[PDB]
């Protein structure tokens, strides 16, 4: 969920 | 999914995280910094090709072909980080300063999804894992 | 073989 924040972020 | 002990899952966070700081730090950073920010982003991937390379006997043979790949793809994706490091260095005071750190991004970038790959090729290697 | 070529990466970062 946090990795599926984190990379959301990224983009 | 149960958090745990994954330990795949956190060094993948931990990695992402590292990029992220590197990606939002780079701005404002000189050149010797750089070095630094990577090592970091360096470190993490050492900490997660370790823990997977320990679950990988315990995957389908199938799998643990794909991932041992995507493995050794990440490297290759550090490593185009690392050279496009070493350009935005010797080039820091050049009108090229500006390329050579968006290409260290987006080396950075692509070092980063293709870690969420390896996470996604590990878990449906331990699905099959489980059908057995 | 993995680990071998990334650590070799790291130490070339390091130095």
């Amino acid at each position: 969920s946090e990795l599926d924040r984190l990379l959301l972020e990224l983009n | 999914l149960d958090r745990t002990d994954d330990l795949v899952y956190l060094n993948v966070m931990e990695l992402v995280r590292a990029v992220l700081e590197l990606k939002n730090e780079l701005s404002q950073l000189p050149p010797e910094g750089y070095v630094v920010v990577v090592k970091n982003v360096g470190l993490t991937l050492r900490k997660l090709i370790g823990s997977v390379d320990d679950l990988l006997p315990s995957l389908p043979s199938s799998s643990r072909t794909e991932i041992e790949g995507t493995q050794k793809l990440l490297n290759k994706d550090l490593a185009e980080l690392i050279n496009k490091m070493r350009l935005a260095q010797q080039n820091a005071v050049t009108s090229l300063s500006e390329e050579a750190k968006r290409q260290m991004l987006t080396a950075s970038h692509t070092l980063a999804v293709d870690a969420k790959n390896l996470l996604d090729a590990v878990d449906q290697a331990k699905v099959l894992a489980n059908l057995a």
